[PDB]
């Protein structure tokens, strides 16, 4: 689930599930 | 950034929460 290599849509879904109603920001090119 | 901490290396809940609003 969370403790692995998370890339692309896989990383985006983890953020979605973890952050919930707080929402999140995704910045690949930080 | 997040790709470096979670994609190229192993992610963690601590780090993921750094990106929640």
């Amino acid at each position: 689930f969370v403790n692995q290599h998370l890339c692309g849509s896989h990383l985006v879904e983890a953020l979605y599930l973890v952050c919930g109603e707080r929402g999140f920001f995704y910045t690949p090119k930080a | 950034g997040i790709v470096e901490q979670c994609c190229t290396s192993i992610c963690s809940l601590y780090q993921l929460e750094n990106y929640c609003n």
